[PDB]
RNA sequence: UAUGUUAAGUGGAAAAGGAUGUGGCGUUGCCCAGACAACUAGGAUGUUGGCUUAGAAGCAGCCAUCAUUUAAAGAGUGCGU
RNA sequence: UUGGCACCUCGAUGUCGGCUCAUCGCAUCCUGGGGCUGUAGUCGGUCCCAAGGGUUGGGCUGUUCGCCCAUUAAAGCGGUACGCGAGCUGGGUUCAGAACGUCGUGAGACAGUUCGGUCCCUAUCCGUCGUGGGCGUAGGAAAUUUGAGAGGAGCUGUCCUU
RNA sequence: GGGAUAAGUGCUGAAAGCAUCUAAGCAUGAAGCCCCCCUCAAGAUGAGAUUUCCCAACUUCGGUUAUAAGAUCCCUCAAAG
């Protein structure tokens, strides 16, 4: 796996604390904790980790890249942040907050309200741009799903919670 | 959350505010007691148990339900009551709000409440399957020898047997039914009876346990 | 309770003098219906003239029958005998006049103009 | 979605997946996407 | 007991066909001059030139498909009408 | 389904429609969830998941079927001895009477029509629906009970508002 | 109104430095599953739980009377048959 061997981590300004299985990553914006593979090992040098395949098994590959990616992710977001952006097309189609909620006005006859949680943050830009933000990629990603599957895009005027640059396939009905 | 033991004496009617007419039953609850408090870790589940009516005190020589025998004297007294007719619980009532020796009384029940009274059925007795299942019967001429007889009990080689559940004569009555979302439109303190709007089940004189609906 | 196979009077003047009925609308399984319902119907006899005539298939509606109604303060509205009005479709009716009584609780299937081109409500 | 014994390529884009034990193809077209086989 | 195979309860009912499921044995064309990825690096020129077709310059169809601005380039590998 | 085979049943396994009562499958008729579309929403078409429930009343024929008239959200397809006659009918078909057309010299014949034509049985066992008695639950009793399990429901329309 | 799901929709994510619903994990999603609602239910031989009532005196050793507490016989009845 060269995702897994070959790209080497670096730790920056960051405590990752590789405590057997359980790793605990801290810094800036705060605090990840998760449970990797149990067969894989991990060698921390200065500034940098690095992760160990057991054997040359598909199991073991497959599993070895894939968490040497769960941890740049956590050490890149608990440092750098992750974020999404969605947009709001539509006349009428606004967005607002509500004490760290987010209410929508998508067109449905009632107001939706996502409510926000733990290290999780939402913020609207000129009433259309919506911000999830946060350290774990996980619930950026969760979120921001769930606030674009109010209304997902339709493919006729494109009116929807979009992606900002999702194409959006348009298709000419007409009348 | 409320619950009171009492008997059917009939129905009448009363005319609401609009002048509509309102069916009504009339439920007789007189000296409800609370005569124990279950509890979880003495028993495994909380609840109350009320007794209704009021039996006479135990005689040496009775030779009816009317007088109390001693072992019901022995609940009773340890509740400081009387012996009682009825003796039902309640789950869910609070628990915590009761007290071994109070009255149950009718004014628990406010105007406007929302009620299940569950009841026993008057007994029809040995019936037949057009009255106890609703069958429709045969032709009553065209020669016919098919009137009230229920039909096929089954079907042939398959299933050299008759299924569980073929509705067939017998019994009718004497089943415990709990009509739900009723209401009470007056609670009258003094003759000490609870009026619930509809009707209920069973003979006159019966029993009907009133709670709160479930719903 | 009027079902199908009931013959009932017309109390208007569209043509038709008397009329039976084949279903009863409202619901599959629909069997019954009184005063504010509708019914499809053929004429079996038309005045001479008239803008319906004998043999036509109709909707209507019962304006009197004589098993009645309850009312919701324990009065009952009865008659001596079934009737109906036929309708264009909108809950109008298809002659000029209205002959005879008719109950108030057509007042509600907004069958106004039938209220209103009536002798009686009642 | 066409579910067919015969799941294949339709286009060049077309990618042919295992997901779950069913051999489908995702495509950017949606009408070829498609799942048993 | 030894050495291997399956991951479907296959074992413990079918078939033409379909498939980056996985194991073995070869054959092979490429690769530290650095093939293969997205390697986010350039992408167009006289020029649709000729038949230019609903005008249509990677689409309604004959392609005549010339050298390269160039480490790498095609009268455009190509998604389009 | 139309058949082929002749393996159980001729010391008899009543065969067609209808009535009463259903029960089960799902290759789903409606209702619920979806991918789509040559889907702008209503519209429809297609495919997938789905069997919980529901899935009309008549005219015509003995008819199943089919056609037709009104509805419905829909008026599903099949298994069950083409479910069910020791539960019912007996119109069709299949005894004896008669008659027409046809064939036969004739007696008679036709799966050609037509009118008429006896539906027996007091339930032993299993099964099923109710209803008692005995005994066991380490004493004899009166009352209140948790719930291992089991059964019943489970459908859906129109209008208004936005 | 909960809980777990079906087709489906995803999120993060590698084998296969790209992608990718999948392999780890983790989401959402039906009149369907489970609970929720009504009823029967300790012969549930696993025979359950709570409160109360009854409690001696001969044995020559219980393989014991008769009595408690409790019922029934019998009789007047029906809200039951
Ligand atoms: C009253 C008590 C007696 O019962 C009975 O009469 C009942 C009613 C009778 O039911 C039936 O008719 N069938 C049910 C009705 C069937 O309609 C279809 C239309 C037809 C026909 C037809 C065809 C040919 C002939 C025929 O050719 C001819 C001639 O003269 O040649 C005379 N006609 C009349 C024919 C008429 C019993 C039950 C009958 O059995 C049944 O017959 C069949 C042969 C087979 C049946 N299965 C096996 C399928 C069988 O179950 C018998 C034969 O009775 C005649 C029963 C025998 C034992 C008796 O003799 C008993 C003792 C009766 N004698 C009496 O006195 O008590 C009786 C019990
Ligand atoms: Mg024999």
């Amino acid at each position: 796996s060269r995702v897994g061997k070959k790209i080497i981590d670096i730790p920056s300004d960051v405590t990752v604390t590789f405590d057997g299985n359980h790793v605990t990553v801290k810094g800036p914006k705060g605090e990840l904790s998760r449970t990797l593979n149990e067969r894989m090992t991990f060698k921390q040098e200065e500034n940098t980790i690095e992760v160990v395949r057991p054997s040359d098994s598909k199991e073991d590959r497959t599993n070895h890249g894939t968490t040497r990616a769960l941890l740049n992710n956590m050490v890149q977001g608990v440092s750098q942040g992750y974020v999404k952006v969605l947009e709001l097309v539509g006349v009428g189609y606004r967005a607002q907050m509500q004490g760290k909620d987010l209410i929508l006005n998508v067109g449905y006859s009632h107001p939706v309200e996502i409510k926000a949680e733990e290290n999780i943050t939402f913020s609207v830009e000129k009433n259309t741009v919506v911000k999830v933000e946060g350290i774990s990629k996980e619930q950026v990603g969760a979120l921001a799903s769930n606030i674009r599957s109010v209304r997902p895009p339709e493919p006729y005027k494109g009116k929807g919670i979009r992606y900002q640059g999702e194409y959006v396939r348009r298709k000419e009905g007409k009348t | 959350t409320k619950g009171i033991l009492g008997r059917k004496i009939g129905m009448t009617q009363v005319f609401g505010e609009n002048g509509e007419l309102i069916p009504v039953t009339v439920v007789e609850a007189k000296e409800n007691v609370v005569l124990q408090k279950k509890t979880v870790e003495v028993d495994g589940y909380n609840a109350i148990q009320v007794g209704f009516e009021d039996k006479k005190a135990y005689k040496k020589d009775a030779k009816s339900n009317k007088y109390a025998n001693k072992p019901a004297e022995g609940h009773a007294k340890k509740a400081d009551a009387a012996p009682k007719r009825f003796i039902r619980e309640f789950r869910n009532v609070d628990v915590d709000a009761y007290e071994v020796g109070q009255e149950v009384s009718v004014d628990t029940f406010v105007a406007g409440d929302v009620i299940d009274v569950t009841g026993v059925s008057k007994g029809k007795g040995f019936q037949g399957a057009i009255k106890r299942h609703g069958q429709s019967r045969g032709p009553m001429s065209h020669g016919s020898h098919f009137h009230r007889a229920p039909g096929s009990v089954g079907m042939a080689s398959d299933a050299s047997r008759v299924f569980k559940g073929q509705k067939m004569p017998g019994r009718m009555g004497g089943n415990t039914v709990t009509v739900q979302n009723l209401e009470v439109v007056q609670v009258d303190t003094e003759n000490k009876v609870i009026l619930v709007k509809g009707n209920v089940p069973g003979p006159k004189k019966g029993l009907v346990e009133i709670r709160t609906s479930i719903k | 309770m009027i079902q199908q196979e009931t013959r009932l009077k017309v109390a208007d003047n569209s043509g038709a003098r008397e009329v039976l009925t084949i279903k009863v609308l409202g619901g599959s399984g629909r069997k019954t219906a009184n005063i504010g319902d509708v019914i499809v119907c053929t004429v079996k006899n038309a005045t001479p003239g008239g803008v319906v005539k004998k043999g036509d298939v109709v909707k209507a509606v019962i304006v009197r029958t004589k098993s009645g109604v309850r009312r919701n303060d324990g009065s009952y509205i009865k008659f001596d005998e079934n009737a109906c009005v036929i309708i264009r479709d909108d809950k109008g009716p298809r002659g000029t006049r209205i002959f005879g009584p008719v109950a108030r609780e057509l007042r509600e299937g907004n069958f106004m103009k039938i209220v209103s081109l009536a002798p009686e409500v009642l | 979605m066409k579910v067919r014994p015969s799941v294949k390529p339709i286009c060049e884009k077309c990618k042919v997946i295992k997901r779950k034990g069913k051999v489908m193809v995702i495509c950017e077209n949606p009408k070829h996407k498609q799942r048993q086989g």
